[PDB]
RNA sequence: GGCCAGCAUCAGUUUUGGUGGCAGGAUAAAUCCAUAGGAAUGUAGCUUGCCUCGGUAAGUAUUAUAGCCUGUG
RNA sequence: AGAACUGGCGAUGCGGGAUGAACCGAACGUAGAGUUAAGGUGCCGGAAUACACGCUCAUCAGACACCACAAAAGGUGUUAG
RNA sequence: UUUGCUCCACACAAUAUAGAUGGAUACGAAUAAGGCGUCCUUGUGGCGUCGCUGAACCAUAGCAGGCUAGCGAAUUGCAAUGUCAUUUUGCGUGGGGAUAAAUCAUUUGUAUACGACUUAGA
């Protein structure tokens, strides 16, 4: 029929194979992969290359990531460790700007006092050129 | 430069107290940027100073200082206790103290 | 308890356009334009096609799933009054005293008045709601046909004449005088 | 760590904002609450209207000017909530309320400053969706506040000025971001971006 | 009480000279430790046989872990419980991955919906359901269909600092 | 030769971290590996009108161009 | 109003139950440090706007045993058997 | 009767802190949704991108904070405010500036216990 316009929501939806970011607990900050949905609050995860075990964690402690890779429901650790590489998950994750800023706010917290001093003497130069790039009214 | 600070400006919350009773020997100091008991273990032993201004001049100074140290952590939110030499005068509830870094272990 | 997924489907007719952003449904079509606001409902619409809209909800209870099929019916009444329209035939019933209904345009708008209702001397004003044209059936002497492109502004106006032409302090089963609605049809049918 | 803290009290729950202010203003923090006519409060409308008309009954019998004063402005309903949570009959509590100013609307001293928002007292994080809430402006103007139409008029006379400000500053960062990209291919940007910068 | 651990307990009436070989009795008991488990043995045994703690002994108490604690299982729970007026029998279903996690989910599900404490619940039989037609409770059947994808609409960000400098966005 | 501080080295009581060695259990259970059967919320292939090499529609087909369970070692 | 058994108040402060002769904790030389009891941890108010699974929307919701009350009878309110 | 008073300029003394030591850094609306970019017939429009904390952003290289037009920086002995910012109020110094009322006593009665009120008088 004719044209129809709808703009409501495009969500990150929990399904089998979705990559999550474990934010709380033992495996903090590492990646995972949902393999089977238990209920609307609890799921089953596994990420081998990130090194986490195959837990049954509830969704209050993971964050859903915008990327997904296909695996059948209820796969084992020997299966998810294959599709993690056959769908190339970790190098897709570094390309996102999310994992850039996670590495960035980690690097900023790991500087000692010398490269807390090296930043300011080089930000004097980066401030110097933007008054010569925007050198106008 | 106008960079001079070597302390962290905490506030003076209250005395160590129960409901209905208070003990003026121990004061509760809320350090800025401290949110857990672990990482409030960094500031243990580091000494505070409550700097205030008086009107009558002693030793050629109009500002008098009350010293004291940080003793142990308080519950679950990075509040610490403190034992000043002369206890803080209870008009200073919500008054900036300055936690130094003098006995340092970094 | 909380149903994991509940969907309904709104079949969109031909020539009819629907515009939805942030739960505001603007419907335009071959006759008329309706804009109903639905911010009070947690409901997700989705354009699965150009001929039919899927409307869904997630993790809703019995309260909330019940308030999903009332959304599909409210959009369906929007597009039905936009393709065809709505008309309400109303009818005068009176024992002896004749009811004399007119249409007057006062300072504001087309007030409807009734006079000599049960011999009364007070006029009974009732305004039209806009978008509703008022029509008299010329062939039948005791009939009135409301009509409009929304079922709400017609039926509220049709119930307005039922509320205003009531009896007082008498047996309603004996004094069965009033102006009642008999037919709720569409315009092109 | 700001000396004056301006709180944008739009869509904040009344009692949860008033409890993270009473604890903050007792620690020595000059807190200025702003546009309190858009505060929220849980429960539906007439339930909260009935919890106010129970409060309007409570007055002194022998001389009604003695008893509880039923302040009607939305700044003073939130000020009634805060003052319950401070020990205001002492010198600590009286000094802790001399560090608090509340307005409805944003006055000209505070329209050019930043407004912060308390996340643990917002409606859209605490209230489960589908619950009925109540805007404090509509409640307070139904128990006798007269200047709701004034505050809605003066707020629209300043939203069109703040929109005028934002469009100037948006075009500012447009010509800065389009200029700084030439200053990105350097060696110092290659030297600084490995430092987390 | 606490985080549950499934025990087995073998017990035995103390022998005498006339019968120096009495029969052993086995129970699979969900309790919180070795001491509560030995008390729940002499609770259910004493309601079934003429033996107390004073008259009998306990042969062996072991812990029973699961062979597959990394596989979801539609559990089916038979349970009796005392209400405020009368005693009932029930049948619920749990989905959780571990047998002792289903009993933890069961005691929460009964203390909420019926206000039945630990002291007024006797479990009867906990058995994994082998194929998907024996599941007969609607609230488990929805998680047993093909292509189970659902979204999480209203995400909240738990704060650490008390003020924020932008209106938060709940999108996921 | 005094008071008052600060730091060392100890002592008494205590609080809070880092980390190493063992021991037990179904000599953890698992995972992982090896193998044999099995089924479905059915993979491939195959068979049907649509038709984008079966896609989406379902009939066979139990690992094939995914896998899963269970037993045993 | 009257007895049996103990415990307490009287004769007794202290922490808790907002408050209270009797309830819960615990009985007291003067101080310092440490740890708890009963009760508590949004704010007044020292201490988690902790965590986990549910239930509940009340036009007089409900919230600390003693204790400051509520019943038969109901309700396709909702949830579970 | 240039002593009064007002204001603006350092030389002051002085009193008082509910408690300054890098920066209070500005759209609005919505959250079952938006920000920003980008073209396009200019929309409740295509397309890209971003969020998942402000742990950001801006500032910050020197005697408590320099310079000759590259040098001054020590012994303040191993920590002890190691200062210094304001709000006021008087007094000098000179630069301007303006040149009144109220109350009591007498009176009035629209007022009145007394006060108060309302009136009139060079």
């Amino acid at each position: 029929s004719t044209d129809s316009i709808v703009k409501a929501s495009n969500w990150r939806l929990v399904e089998v194979g979705r990559v999550v970011l474990i934010k709380k607990g033992q495996s903090a900050g590492k990646l995972a992969a949902i393999v089977e949905i238990i209920d609307q609050k609890k799921v089953l995860i596994d990420g081998p290359k990130a090194g986490v075990p195959r837990q049954a964690i509830n969704l209050g402690q993971v964050v859903l990531t915008p990327l997904t890779f296909a695996l059948p429901r209820g796969a084992r650790t020997a299966t998810v460790s294959k599709k993690w590489a056959a769908a190339a998950v970790c190098e897709k994750w570094a390309a996102s700007s999310w994992a850039k800023k996670i590495a960035q706010r980690e690097r900023r917290a790991a500087l000692t006092d010398f490269e807390r001093f090296q930043v300011m003497v080089l930000r004097k130069q980066k401030r110097y050129t933007v008054k010569k790039a925007l050198a106008k009214a | 430069a106008e960079s001079h600070r070597l302390y962290v400006k905490g506030k003076h919350l209250s005395y160590q107290r129960s409901k209905r009773v208070n003990n003026p020997n121990v004061s509760l100091i809320k350090i800025e940027g401290v949110a857990t008991p672990q990482d409030a273990q960094f500031y243990l032993g580091k000494r505070i100073a409550y700097v205030y201004r008086a009107s009558k001049e002693v030793r050629g100074s109009k500002i008098r200082v009350m010293w004291g140290k940080v003793t142990r952590t308080h519950g679950n939110s990075g509040v610490v206790r403190a034992t000043f030499r002369n206890n803080l005068p209870a008009k200073t509830f919500g008054a900036s103290v300055r936690i130094f870094l003098y006995p340092s272990n970094i | 308890m909380k149903y994991i997924q509940t969907e309904q489907q709104i079949e969109v007719p031909e020539g009819v356009t629907v515009s939805i952003k942030s739960r505001i449904v603007k419907v335009v079509g071959p006759r008329g334009t309706l804009t109903k606001n639905l911010k009070h409902i947690d409901v997700t619409f989705t354009k699965v096609n150009n001929q039919l809209i899927k409307v869904a909800v997630h993790n809703g209870g019995r309260k909330h799933v019940a308030a999903l099929r009332t959304v599909k019916s409210l959009v369906d009444n929007m597009i039905t009054g936009v393709t065809k329209g709505y008309k309400y035939k109303m009818r005068y019933v009176y024992a002896h005293f004749p009811i004399n209904v007119n249409i007057v345009e006062k300072d504001g708008a087309k007030f409807i008045e009734v006079r000599n209702f049960l011999g009364d001397k007070k006029i009974r004003n009732v305004p039209v709601r806009d978008g509703v044209t008022i029509e008299f059936s010329t062939n039948v002497k005791d009939e009135i046909v409301l009509s409009g492109n929304s079922v709400e502004d017609v039926s509220q106006n049709a119930a307005d004449l039922q509320q205003i032409c009531r009896v007082r302090n008498k047996d309603i089963r004996k004094f069965l005088d009033g102006i009642y609605v008999s037919h709720k049809g569409f315009i092109t049918e | 760590s700001q000396p004056v803290v301006v709180i944008d009290a739009k869509d904040h729950l009344l009692g949860r904002l008033a409890s993270t202010i009473a604890k903050q203003v007792l620690n020595g923090q000059k807190i200025v609450v702003v546009r309190a006519e858009a505060l929220n409060i849980s429960g539906e409308f007439f339930r909260n209207k009935l919890k106010y008309h129970d409060f309007l009954r409570k007055a002194t019998a022998f001389n009604k000017t003695r008893g509880p004063f039923h302040f009607r402005a939305p700044s003073r309903i939130l000020y009634k909530a805060i003052r319950g949570m401070v020990s205001h009959k002492t010198a600590r509590g009286k000094a802790a309320l001399e560090r608090l100013k509340i307005f409805e609307g944003i006055p000209p001293p505070y329209d050019k400053k930043k407004r912060v928002v308390v996340p643990q007292a917002l409606r859209v994080l605490r209230l489960k969706p589908g619950r009925k809430y109540t805007t404090l402006g509509k409640l307070s103007t139904s128990v006798g506040w007269k200047y709701e139409d004034v505050v809605a008029k003066l707020e629209d006379k300043r939203k069109v000025r703040s929109a005028e400000y934002y469009a100037k500053k948006r075009a500012f960062t447009k010509k800065v971001s389009s200029a700084s990209a030439a200053a990105s291919e350097s060696d110092v940007a290659k030297q600084l971006a490995s430092f987390g910068y | 009480m606490a985080h549950f651990k499934e025990y087995q307990v073998i017990g035995r009436r103390l022998p005498t000279e006339s019968v120096p070989e009495p029969k052993l009795f086995r129970m699979r008991i969900f309790a919180s430790n070795e001491v509560i488990a030995k008390s729940r043995y002499w609770y259910f045994l004493q309601k079934l046989h003429k033996v107390k703690k004073a008259s009998g002994e306990i042969v062996s108490i072991n812990q029973i872990n699961e062979a597959h604690p990394t596989k979801v299982k539609n559990f089916g729970v038979w349970v009796r419980y005392d209400s405020r007026s009368g005693t009932h029998n029930m049948y619920k279903e749990i989905r959780d991955v571990s047998r002792v996690a289903a009993v933890e989910t069961l005691y929460q599900d009964m203390a909420a919906r019926h206000r039945a404490r630990f002291r007024s619940i006797h479990i009867l039989k906990v058995a994994e359901i082998e194929k998907t037609a024996d599941v007969k409770r609607q609230y488990v059947k929805q998680f047993l269909t093909k292509d189970l994808k659902f979204p999480l609409p209203h995400r909240v960000q738990k704060s650490t600092k008390t003020f924020s400098y932008k209106r938060p966005s709940t999108f996921y």
